[PDB]
């Protein structure tokens, strides 16, 4: 892994977000709406799914 | 009321101009007393002469060499507003750990652990700072990964200094055999370890740092191997008779940084040369493992998280300039993952972002190597970089990032409430 | 809009002369090598 | 320049969402790029 | 605690005819999950000497050894195979501790004495007590000999670990009213505990010795030669290469059917495809696909997946059903206008496994599941997901997929359906390989399960810690 | 005999200057005395290099 | 930064970033009144002398 980095980054492909991420860029009072498709996820304070 | 100080690490830590020796004179030192101790005139007046021709205040990249600067240049070759700058730095990270536990309820222990380390991440063992010089004292729940399998007792061997080690230097791009120094780092400099790297860094730099590793096998026997460095007897010749001794690199990297009136170039470049001896290693990268406490484990029993330090590194806030060949960009964690450093330190990650924009941001949002792009097994989350990328340089800043990492654990959950948090 | 072809019995795709040679060339420097992986395992 | 040979002897135009059925699109750079990123890829990892 | 004790009784017992001595072992964190721990059934354990012979097999070689040829009739030997491997697997008696313990402290809160020769503590989160036998045809025992270990759950799932005598015994062999057995096995404690790994260095648990052990007294002998070792180790390399001669010889079989077809890959899955596609990239990423599954290969590889239900015993005569209800004539009227409704033929859905290879990223996935069915509109084959869902990887410019059909035919495959097919050639290995790597687990009864086979599942027993403990 | 594998270790594989003799540097000698006992580790030079490197830094140490 | 909304804009639809949508301060299309140095990019942009 030292070592490997460049090799990684060699190929030009994106890298798909994930769910907390996406969960994080939400307005304070938008977060509830239902525009919001992350909430399926969020049954838990304590764990996240 | 350390303002003033921490105004000073603001304006040192984003300048593009940080100097280059420093994060060579890091790892060269490699956190060792001993190194420092050898070295320690040198460092003293490298800053002085550094902070007198720009108004920063340099060293500050690494937490070893910043609190062994407020410890050991407290005697003497040091005026004393830059050591009570240090040790103002040194005090902010002890008025933040102030604030981490519960002084006034943590009286106990549990399960043979401490009472404090249930409330707070900060004073958990199984919580490694991102940058590692020592190994910690306690390793109850971590297993560390070097290659594959955790490190059995008889895989980790102490180096020796001192004499010969040939085969050792010849190792030095292998992994298996973990070398460490003969020194364990106990809980309360872990602790702090832990704020320097998670509380003061992103807060400071804006989540704009980076770490690297170097190629220093390679980079010392062509640094060090002038036949100036190798006949050292028990100078004042000319400038340019130094220059054409020490090299052309040398000379770039050192020439106006520690070379005050009172002692020409060369007997800096030989005071740098003896701190070599202490030679360490390459950059790797390590793998922690552990299970949760014993009051965290009631819920997902086999969760064994994943968490990733880098270890004969550096933590960096500038692309380096005349040490870039030798040197590789190791985006590992959510913090130190500034696309643009690595991106001048290595071609393909450049032509990687150019082709992606949108990854230039620094919210945390960069594509970490699929290697260390675990999030959840991870303590710290995008949220931590979310908010850090944006937060105001206030020491308050830094303190509302100790608190966030106060734990869920029921223990934890009754120490706040009885303490009405 | 784009026309495509539908699939069936009948159809194939062929192979270039020089891919085929390369294949076979990579086919035989892997079973000559003997670099299994349990010979690996074993090591 | 003919390595596809097919059944049908005229190709029909391409309809429906990608779930219902398997297809084949693919420009060029695409492909190009692919191959010549996944090439060095395989090669990285007595 | 007990389950040591009753063993080393019911050896005690058993020695004279099976002249097996116990060996009691504690495993931990390291071995297996917490889930694993809460949810064990049975612990088994099976001995297999030097000479690589497996104790319940006939000594001076056996059918076993005869290679199988591939058919699905006498599928690799057989419901006689499975009764003789059924026979070589033996047995222990077990208990499960949930709750974190250390046990130098928890054997001090019971009633032994331990005397070991430094109190180091030993933590573990959970403990599993099991006690397995070693057999000696006679007085003397041999340090070439190795023990396997398995743990077996009630969805019939298992692993297993193999370790040899020689790192189970390295210094036990040198450090040589009325009374109930019971408080002279108290009062007499242990004191010598040790690390032991499996032969790939995997797995840690540990052994206890208790010196009322009753096979300390027959004063039996031990050696270790070295040309016994080393056919020892050349038997392990013997066990442990097959289900990698397996992927080679599906690699040979790949390469051979594509140099005999001329490189013409005919479809065989239904994909649109284009003319003006440019193939020579698709032709080089299969062939840079085709590396990677020889590089990445692994034991849970389809073709492996696949050859293990072959094994069971209901494939013989599922077979020969299959075969018979295959070879049949035209009916006759009489049978259609009366008697009994015709016999139902083969589903028009069947369930395969295969591996997928991605050249864009360096990724494969080998255990995959996907149900195959035949297009009626133009005969090729649709790979459908376990929930239904069409799979579109094979839409996907970058992919190669290996699917193998439960009767052992395979299909590669490149972009745009075009495959190349093979059969697998189990030839070139002994029966007695394949049987005993791979073998489906065979359930015998236990408490909480219905005594009626087929009936539905009951709650899984699950012995926890985090509930009171149950009486 | 030793001269060969001396000059090779010395020039091959040190590639020091010859100006620098033997008498003209001890703990070069000290080092020659460990360096020639392992016959491998010559294709990374820079490993015997930095040894020596550092041995002599560590002969200047005051303490 | 204040430009941009550095909290929303982590996606891509073109060649041209989220950012290049949201503020024309960000896009290559808008050159500066003084330049030396032609941008990196010109996929929608001509230079006519």
């Amino acid at each position: 892994a030292a070592r490997r980095i460049p090799h990684f980054y060699r190929v030009r492909r994106e890298v798909p977000r994930t769910v907390n991420e996406m969960k994080q860029d939400f307005v304070v009072t938008d977060f509830y709406k239902v525009g919001n498709i992350t909430l399926y996820t969020e049954l838990h304070p304590f764990f996240d799914f | 009321d350390y303002e003033e100080t921490l105004r000073l690490f603001k304006t040192t830590v984003t300048s593009p101009n940080y100097p280059e020796l420093c994060y060579l004179v890091d790892v060269l030192v490699h956190g060792n007393v001993d190194a420092f101790l050898l070295i320690r005139t040198f460092v003293a007046r490298c800053i002085v002469n550094m902070f007198h021709t720009r108004q920063l205040l340099v060293f500050a990249h690494s937490y070893a060499l910043v609190t062994l600067i407020a410890e050991h240049l407290a005697d003497g070759a040091l005026p004393p507003q830059l050591l009570f700058h240090y040790r103002n730095l040194v005090a902010v990270l002890r008025l933040v750990t102030r604030i981490s536990a519960l002084p006034g309820l943590n009286n106990g222990q549990l399960a043979e652990e401490p009472l404090s380390a249930y409330v707070n991440a900060l004073h958990d063992h199984r919580l490694w700072p991102p940058f590692v010089t020592h190994l910690p004292r306690n390793m109850e729940g971590v297993q560390v990964v070097a290659d594959r399998q955790p490190l059995n007792p008889a895989n980790i061997e102490a180096r020796h200094h001192g004499v010969s080690d040939v085969p050792r230097l010849g190792a030095m791009d292998a992994d298996e055999p973990l070398f460490v120094d003969d020194y364990r780092a106990t809980d309360d400099e872990w602790t702090l370890q832990k704020v320097f790297y998670l509380c003061l860094m992103p807060a400071m730099t804006n989540n704009r740092a980076c770490g690297l590793g170097l190629n220093l096998k390679t980079l010392l026997v062509d640094l060090f191997y002038r036949p100036a460095f190798l006949l050292m007897p028990a100078p004042e010749d000319s400038i340019a008779a130094q220059r054409q001794a020490v090299g052309e690199m040398l000379t770039e990297l050192v020439e106006d940084v520690a070379t005050d009136a009172h002692t020409p170039l060369l007997q800096a470049c030989r005071e740098l040369f003896l701190a070599v001896q202490f030679v360490g290693e390459h950059v790797k990268v390590l793998e922690v493992r552990a299970p949760l406490d014993h009051a965290q484990r009631q819920g997902l029993p086999d969760f064994i998280s994943r968490q990733h330090v880098l270890y004969n590194g550096c933590c960096v806030v500038t692309a380096p300039k005349t040490l870039i060949e030798y040197s590789l960009p190791v985006p590992f964690h959510r913090f130190y993952s500034n696309p643009t450093i690595c991106a001048a330190l290595s071609d393909d990650i450049k032509r990687y972002v150019t082709e992606f924009p949108h990854y230039h941001r620094h919210d945390g949002g960069f594509p970490l190597p699929t290697a260390f792009a675990h999030e959840y097994h991870n303590w710290l989350r995008s949220p931590f970089s979310r908010y850090s990328a944006t937060c105001p340089n206030v020491l308050h800043s830094v303190m509302t990032l100790a608190a966030m990492l106060y734990k869920i654990s029921p223990v934890s959950l009754v120490l706040q409430t009885k303490a009405h948090i | 809009v784009a026309v495509f072809f539908e699939p069936h019995e009948e159809n194939v795709l062929r192979c270039p002369e020089r891919v085929l040679r390369r294949l076979l060339e990579d086919a035989a420097v892997t079973m000559r090598g003997g670099g299994w992986r349990e010979d690996v395992l074993m090591d | 320049m003919s390595l596809l040979h097919t059944f049908w002897r005229l190709p029909v135009a391409v309809f429906f969402e990608p779930h219902e059925e398997n297809v084949l699109r693919c420009p060029e750079r695409v492909l190009r790029r692919l191959l010549e990123d996944a090439a060095v890829t395989m090669r990285g990892g007595d | 605690m007990e389950t040591h004790l009753y063993s080393d009784l019911a050896f005690e017992a058993r020695f004279a005819d099976d002249e097996q001595l116990p060996l009691h072992l504690v495993l931990d964190q390291e071995v297996l999950s917490n889930e694993e721990a809460e949810t064990l059934r049975y612990v088994y354990y099976r001995n297999v000497d030097s000479a690589g012979r497996s104790t319940g097999r006939a000594p001076g070689g056996d059918e076993d050894d005869a290679p199988a040829s591939d058919d699905a009739e006498d599928a690799v030997g057989g419901d006689r195979a499975f009764d003789r491997e059924r026979r070589t697997w033996q047995r222990a008696c077990f208990r499960v501790l949930p709750r974190p313990l250390e046990l130098l402290d928890y054997l001090r809160q019971s009633g032994l004495t331990v005397t070991l020769e430094k109190e180091q503590r030993v933590r573990m989160f959970y403990a599993v007590f099991t006690t397995l036998g070693l057999r000696c045809p006679d007085n003397r025992l041999s340090g070439a000999q190795t023990l396997h270990l398995r743990l077996v759950w009630p969805d019939g799932s298992y692993r297993d670990w193999e370790f040899l005598a020689r790192d189970l015994l390295r210094e036990e062999m040198e450090a040589n009213d009325e009374v109930a057995r019971t408080d002279e096995w108290k009062g007499a404690g242990v004191s010598r505990l040790r690390e032991v790994w499996d032969v790939q260095h995997r797995v840690r648990l540990r052994v206890l010795w208790y010196v009322n052990s009753f096979w300390r007294s027959r004063e039996l002998s031990y050696d270790d030669h070295e040309v016994e070792l080393y056919r020892a180790l050349d038997a392990y390399r013997a066990r442990i290469a097959v289900e990698y001669v397996l992927i080679r010889a599906v690699r040979d079989e790949i390469y051979a059917v594509l140099r005999r077809d001329g490189g013409a890959l005919p479809q065989r899955f239904a994909c649109h495809v284009s003319r003006n596609m440019s193939w020579r990239v698709v032709w080089e990423l299969c062939r840079h696909a085709l590396a990677l599954w020889m590089d990445w290969a692994d034991v849970r590889s389809c073709i492996i997946k696949a050859l293990t239900p072959r094994l069971s015993r209901g494939a013989a005569a599922a077979a020969q059903r299959a075969r018979r209800q295959r070879e049949r004539s035209a009916p006759k009227p009489q049978e259609l206008l009366f008697g009994p409704r015709n016999e139902s033929g083969p589903p028009a859905e069947q369930t395969w496994y295969a591996d997928v290879v991605r050249c864009v990223r360096a990724q494969v996935d080998l255990g995959v599941e996907v149900r195959a069915a035949r297009c009626p509109r133009t005969g090729l084959w649709i790979v459908r997901d376990r929930r239904g869902r069409l799979r579109r990887w094979l839409s996907q410019p970058e992919v190669c997929v290996l699917y193998v059909t439960p009767d052992l035919d395979f299909y590669w495959v490149l972009p745009g359906g075009f495959a190349v097919s093979s059969r697998v050639t189990l030839h070139g290995l002994a029966q007695r390989a394949l049987r005993d790597r791979f073998q489906n687990f065979e359930a015998v009864l236990a408490r909480g399960m219905h005594v009626e086979a087929g009936r539905q599942e009951p709650e899984t027993p699950r012995v926890s810690g985090r509930r009171l403990p149950f009486d | 005999k030793r001269d060969e594998k001396h000059r090779h270790v010395v020039n091959v594989v040190l590639e020091l200057p010859t100006e620098i003799s033997e008498a003209t540097h001890p703990v070069l000698a000290t080092m020659l005395s460990k360096y020639t006992r392992m016959s491998s580790l010559f294709n990374d030079k820079c490993a015997f290099k930095l040894d020596l490197l550092r041995m002599v830094a560590v002969s200047r140490t005051r303490r």
